[PDB]
RNA sequence: AAAAUUUAAAUUUUUUUUUUUUU
């Protein structure tokens, strides 16, 4: 498990995550609750609007889906109606691809949900949950299944997944599923086996996060 | 080049060919478009020339800015598929459908409020082995129906006939001109100007009071 | 009254004075009248009957109103 | 006997009492006993001008006033206000000075007078009353702290213009006396802005009324009998203050009468637009300045 | 205090502008949609093919016409109309990289004036990408064989195809969405419109220059120089073409899937967890926040699945079921219109 | 004259009866979906009632109580539409609750009812902010107590309030109040949407039945 | 020798991607 994060890295900004899993490293920033401006603003629940820079050119639209995919995950996340009237600016960074980005964009999708999760923990916003997401890719030689797999084994991968999982009472319970992104050539039957691994993987994930989150931030609480 | 399409690798290039009094004809259709209060399909078919538009209204919409006394139109000519017009081209028809509506809508009805008026010059065949003049009278015809559809306050069924390169609108049967355009043609053509434009509306008016009366 | 009678009498002539479709390319399918299917347990189409949805709002409209009068509760 | 003037002149981008005249960044002295006002700043001796102008010593002060500006406002003005906005209980107005007056709500006369006493659904009758562009007669009350100042009608004879036309010059060619509606023979009212704002009318009985109903004071009505006889002698006094303007002249009441017998030379009123018989007749009042007084 | 509280209500059309979420409330009380449907009653799907391609008269194909293979999409109260064009760049198993796509630019008319909305920005790029996922396409379809005119005799001109194998070349194209009359989510439309659009596109005759005149040209440096190539601009046929290959067999079809929880309070008499299919209606598209969207194509297979799960759980059975109704709605399509 | 299209030249302003040797005048008064256009026909001119509009014809009369005839004409829709009622001042209008400001309250126009029940909602889409918007003033809420106004404890965004027009105000937004004893808060959810529906405990309160908790609301008299 | 006399300053949101200028 070769993952490993930071948390409180930046200074002016609500919260802050690195998340470095172990080729691409991602950092997230989360600025809220603050004012929303005019066309922004909800009667009812919280307003947000989230950034995504890539390593590598501008931001068009290939960014954009990988966005806005993000925005329907954070959505129940967050205790929407606790900010009527407001706005938190959440913001990732792309730093390394760890991927071909003009071929995939699996594993940055799984590695930025796993960036922003932290610096809401930073940010210490009302949540709901817990959540952890994982690369999930099927070989088309092999035609078997690696979790996180590798960029070259994604050139020899038939199809690549992410899936995103509401994790509860110890983090234990799955909740509800968040997202599955299916992509790549895939059958009924190999999908039930594909949730099987992750079923238990993104739980073991949280395993190690419960641990990391009090040990980064304990000696910041006081006693 | 733009950010914010797909435009390709840019040193594609498109594909490239080289060479190796009559009827005209409509059909006309509304209440097809629920995003709209008021929609109107125009099919046109003219002896080289096909051509289909689409008119849609969104109104009375609120105007953020200021009060006004009374309502306030505002029309888009765009793009469809193939033929492209320039334009510069296109928002001078935009100025002169403005001046004809503007005898027509009841504006102190609709006070503080809003017209949206898109056009959708949306395919045409031109086969024949001033172009965007051979179109200009189909647009105000397109527009009254999608507005009778959204059911404003107007005062007439006005509609423009065209005879060659020149358009001319019409009110009253006739009886008053409410639009002029004009292109090359001869001199002193007018007097025959004002006729088979006439007829053309004679025609019109009396196909656009079908497509609703008896609907 | 031959005044407005003269106006009677005039608006006679001038109101006197003033007094079929095919869809070639494209209106053959825009004002198409939508449809709804349906599968059965063979999964064959199986195309919406346009009577019995008035009914069925005819039915919503009519346990909507008078069921929701008077709601008696704790 | 023509349509348009066109005078050519071609390979060319144009055509190419004594007092202290000072600069911006210009010392005036150093006395320190001078008092330091309008036109001045300075460091602690340096008397610095800061706009073209002229140096005022007045008795103590010394003060510099520029010659080119906007409009100042002062209270107890007889200015003409176009319509610019509605606030809350408030208007906006221009001047065509710097910024607008302000004229409150309860500012103005009522119709039927102050027996219509307060009411807060007044303010929901704001657009009745007055609306944007509209002209009239108002009356300088009082400023703020910066120098924007306020307006109000304390009279009959303060109101909604009708009946006529507007015009407009540089407020500086206006000049200053003790009163400032004036009635000239053609039965007519010219209402001299100090600001710069110029409107006629036809004179009214209330005009009349100055020298020997009431509901009618948010009006667009006109008086409808109005002869093309009233008409096309507006336009002969409104050419002749665009003369004056051309020629840089301070109106004097009789100069324009002044002005309206010299131009009867000319019984064809478009011909009183003419760049040189405006000049002429301009030229015609100063000599005619060198007889009287 | 027991009391009998009477409520107030209204005409339905009233509500549904109020309350999106309770009229739907109200219409799962009787279980049906507030479309008028039952749960799973589906939209009639309505197409023409190539009307508005040039190659719509195989007999006179018309002369200043631009248009490979066109489609129209009408379903339910939404008119989509799909365009292809193509482009040419001079050329110089089933993994991935033998894989290519389209250019889509997508159009919602709706009402708003202004940019390209950030709905529109997302489309032309997620059919893109499932496009590559679908791995339709091997660059093979996309490989130019251009012929050469030979300047004949007397003044004529034919064109020399060598047939069945110095530059190559390749086929790049297009596509434009229009959309009038958006009801609901767009993106199964925008998918299937477009697959029917790409069984109508002719791949046109393309050739070069016999010897183009168009030859090498030379550029002095400051004291050196080199070679501009020649430029051998190719010309696609006025008439001949030929049709596009197609990897058939992955040729998929889209569905989307919405999952719904049940308040005890909404009912009106004449858990429970509700599936509902073919999702339109704006009260839906606000109010279902556990949603399934799929491809797949008909023979079981599947180019995607789209899963946002932010309602209720989701089950595995549900998932079977809008399995079971993927290759139903799906395999309808591709044998209803018969292109 | 019975059936009308836009244009549709339907009488004169004015007709005449005999009725039993006595003359009888007609005054045919312009409604909605009328004007009067004069009309010059080979020299002498003529004012005319025009249908400017699509439906049928309607002729009524009403005269004011509290051989001429006055007949107001009036033109309909016939077998949706919202820009026939547009508001005036006066109307009774259900809007929804846009944002609460210690000055004010801000809602959106969406269903305007009608005189001697019949309504008319506006078939807009508030998502791209399109419909008219008004405001109501905090001192605007009720008269009694007009002075001493807690906003919080009569609305929260997005409720349903039966609202009277004050008047047009500005271009942007509306003059409106509620200050009647019969006006104000129609329905909301509990917690804004976060919990159940509320049901007016009085005119004066609101409650919830599962829940057992209220809020106050300015709701309206049922 | 008393008596008293004067003021008043203004509040809550509408817009279109970046080349490319003579050794």
């Amino acid at each position: 498990m070769s993952v490993q994060a930071e948390i409180g890295i930046l200074d002016h900004v609500d919260g802050s995550s690195e998340f470095v899993s172990q080729d691409t490293k991602v950092i997230c920033s989360v600025t809220g609750p603050i004012e929303p401006k005019a066309r922004q603003e909800l009667p009812t629940q919280l307003a947000l609007e989230i950034i995504v820079r890539p390593a590598k050119g501008v931001a068009t639209t290939r960014e954009k889906v990988l966005e806005d995919k993000l925005r329907a995950v954070l959505t129940p996340l967050i205790t929407r109606h606790c900010y009527p009237r407001q706005l938190c600016q959440i913001t990732c960074q792309i730093l390394e691809s760890g991927e071909d980005e003009a071929e995939f964009s699996l594993r940055e999708l799984s590695c930025c949900i796993n960036a922003a999760f932290l610096a809401l923990v930073d940010a210490g916003i009302a949540l709901n949950s817990m959540c952890a997401s994982i690369p999930i890719a099927i070989i088309k030689d092999t035609s078997d299944i690696i979790v996180d797999p590798t960029a070259e084994q994604l050139k020899i991968s038939l199809s690549v997944h992410t899936l995103a999982l509401e994790f509860v009472n110890g983090g234990k319970v799955v909740k509800n599923v968040l997202l599955l992104d299916s992509n790549g050539d895939f059958n009924e039957d190999q999908l039930f086996s594909l949730l099987e691994l992750g079923e238990q993987k993104c739980q073991e994930l949280v395993t190690n996060i419960r641990r990391i989150i009090q040990d980064n931030i304990s000696p910041r609480l006081v006693v | 080049q733009d950010r914010r399409r797909l435009l390709g690798p840019a040193a594609a290039k498109p594909m490239a060919f080289s060479n190796t009094e009559s009827e005209q004809e409509l059909s006309l259709h509304t209440g097809f478009i629920e995003n709209c209060n008021g929609s109107a399909l125009v099919e046109a078919r003219s002896l080289g020339h096909q051509t289909s538009l689409i008119s849609a209204v969104y109104g009375p919409r609120s105007i953020r800015g200021s009060f006004t006394s009374q309502g306030t139109i505002s029309i888009q000519l765009k793009n469809g598929l193939l033929e492209k017009y320039n334009t510069n081209e296109l928002k001078e028809v935009s100025s002169f459908l403005m001046g004809i509506f503007n005898s027509v809508v009841n504006l102190s009805r609709y006070p503080k409020s809003g017209i949206d008026i898109f056009v959708y010059l949306t395919y045409d065949k031109d086969l024949t082995n001033s172009q965007i003049s051979s179109l200009i009278p189909h647009c105000i015809t397109s527009i009254t129906l999608a507005l009778a559809d959204a059911g404003i306050e107007l005062v007439d069924m006005a509609g423009a006939g065209e005879a060659n390169g020149t358009v001319v609108s019409f009110i009253k049967n006739g009886e008053e001109i409410v639009g002029f355009w004009k292109d090359d043609g001869d001199d002193e053509d007018l007097l025959e100007c004002l006729d088979r434009c006439k007829e053309q509306y004679n025609r019109y008016r009396d196909l656009m009071i079908s497509c609703l009366m008896n609907q | 009254v031959p005044q407005i009678r003269d106006v009677m009498e005039r608006f006679s002539v001038l109101c006197n004075s003033n007094i079929t479709n095919s869809s070639i390319l494209l209106g053959k399918i825009l004002p198409r009248e939508e449809h709804d299917i349906a599968y059965s347990k063979d999964g064959l189409p199986n195309k919406v009957k346009t009577e019995d949805i008035r009914i069925r709002a005819q039915n919503f409209k009519s346990a909507l109103a008078n069921l929701e009068d008077i709601i008696f509760e704790i | 006997s023509e349509v348009i003037t066109i005078t050519k002149r071609n390979g060319a981008f144009q055509n190419s009492s004594d007092s202290q005249i000072v600069t911006p960044g210009e010392l005036v002295t150093d006395d320190p006993i001078w008092m330091r006002g309008h036109g001045t700043y300075f460091l602690d001796n340096m008397t610095y001008s800061s706009v073209a102008g002229t140096v005022s010593r007045v008795n103590r002060l010394l003060s510099v006033i520029p010659l080119k500006g906007r409009y100042a406002p002062e209270t107890g003005d007889h200015v003409v206000g176009r319509i610019a906005e509605v606030g809350n209980k408030r208007w906006k107005v221009d001047i065509g000075g710097k910024q607008h007056a302000v004229l409150m709500l309860g500012s103005v006369n009522l119709p039927g007078g102050i027996l219509r006493r307060k009411s807060e659904s007044d303010e929901l009758q704001m657009r009745s009353f007055l609306k944007e562009g509209d002209l009239l007669n108002a009356e300088v009350q009082s400023l703020f702290q910066d120098g924007s100042a306020s307006l109000h009608t304390r009279s009959l004879k303060y109101g909604k213009l009708r009946n006529g036309m507007f015009c407009q010059v540089p407020s500086s060619l206006i000049v200053r006396a003790k009163n400032h509606t004036h009635n000239l023979p053609g039965n007519i009212t010219v209402v001299l802005g100090v600001n710069g704002y110029i409107w006629l009318r036809k004179t009214s009985q209330m005009d009349l009324a100055r020298d020997t109903s009431s509901w009618q004071i948010y009006s667009d009505e006109n008086d409808p009998s109005i002869s093309n006889n009233i008409r096309q002698a507006i336009c002969r006094y409104a050419n002749v203050i665009k003369a004056l303007a051309f020629c840089e002249i301070g109106i004097t009441q009789q100069r324009i009468v002044s002005a309206y017998e010299a131009s009867m030379v000319y019984s064809n009123v478009g011909e009183l637009i003419e760049k040189n018989v405006m000049e002429s007749i301009g030229s015609d009042i100063l000599t005619a300045e060198k007889m009287r007084g | 205090e027991t009391i009998e509280i009477h409520p107030i209500t209204f005409p339905p059309e009233v509500l549904a502008r109020i309350s999106p979420e309770l009229s739907l409330q109200r219409h799962l009380s009787l279980g049906i949609r507030p479309c008028l449907r039952k749960y799973e009653e589906f939209r009639d799907v309505a197409i023409e093919n190539n009307t508005l391609s040039r190659y719509a008269d195989a007999g006179n194909i018309d002369t200043k016409n631009n248009i490979l293979g066109s489609n129209v999409l009408k379903s339910g109260k939404t008119i989509v109309i799909t365009s292809i064009t193509g482009g040419i760049i001079e050329e110089t198993e089933d993994i991935i990289a033998n894989y290519a796509s389209v250019y889509p630019v997508v159009e919602v008319e709706r009402g708003r004036v202004g940019a390209c909305t950030d709905e529109e920005m997302t489309i032309s790029q997620k059919l893109h990408d499932s496009i590559l996922h679908s791995r339709i396409l091997p660059k093979k379809a996309l490989k130019v064989k251009a012929g050469v005119r030979s300047a004949n005799e007397d003044g004529t001109f034919s064109v020399l195809y060598p047939d069945e194998l110095k530059r190559k070349w390749s086929y790049v194209l297009y596509a434009k969405i229009v959309v009038l009359s958006r009801t609901g989510p767009v993106f199964d439309l925008c998918w299937n419109s477009l697959m029917y659009a790409l069984q109508s596109v002719k791949l046109p005759r393309a050739f070069i220059d016999e010897r183009a005149s168009d030859l090498r040209m030379t550029i002095r440096t400051r004291g050196r120089s080199a070679t501009i190539r020649e430029t051998y601009e190719i010309i696609c046929d006025q008439t001949k073409s030929v049709p596009l290959m197609i990897n058939a067999k992955n040729i998929a079809f889209a569905s989307n899937y919405g999952i719904v929880e049940l308040d005890p309070e909404c009912q009106l008499q004449n858990l429970n967890t509700v599936l509902i299919a073919d999702l339109d209606t704006e009260a839906e598209e606000t109010s279902i926040h556990s949603t399934i969207s799929i491809l797949a194509a008909p023979s079981g297979n599947y180019k995607q699945l789209t899963l946002m799960g932010g309602g209720a759980k989701i089950t595995p059975e549900m998932i079977k079921r809008s399995l079971l109704l993927s290759r139903v709605r799906a395999d309808d399509l591709s044998t209803r219109f018969n292109i | 004259p019975e059936i009308a299209y836009p244009g549709k030249l339907i009488c004169p302003q004015y007709g005449t009866e005999n009725k039993d040797g006595e003359d009888i005048i007609f005054n045919y008064v312009p409604g909605p979906g009328t004007k009067l256009i004069q009309y010059e026909h080979n020299g002498r001119t003529l004012e005319a009632i025009t249908a400017t509009l699509v439906g049928t014809v309607r002729c009524e009369e009403e005269k004011k109580t509290d051989t001429v005839k006055n007949i107001l004409v009036s033109v309909l829709p016939g077998t949706n539409d919202f820009a026939n009622n547009l508001p005036k001042e006066g109307d009774i209008v259900l809007t929804r609750v846009t944002r609460l400001s210690l000055q004010r309250a801000n809602v959106e126009i969406l269903a305007v009812e009608d005189k001697p029940a019949t309504f008319s909602v506006s078939q807009a889409s508030s998502d791209l902010g399109e419909t008219f918007r008004g405001i109501i003033r905090s001192q605007d809420v009720r008269s009694t107590d007009r002075d001493r106004v807690k906003v919080i404890e009569c609305f929260k965004p997005g409720d349903i309030v039966r609202a009277q027009v004050l008047s047009l105000g500005d271009g942007t937004n509306y003059y409106l109040t509620t200050a009647r004893n019969d006006l104000g808060v129609v329905f909301a959810r509990a917690a804004n949407g976060a919990g159940g529906l509320m049901y007016a405990t009085d005119w004066q309160m609101m409650t919830s039945p599962v829940t057992g908790a209220t809020e106050k609301r300015k709701c309206a008299k049922p």
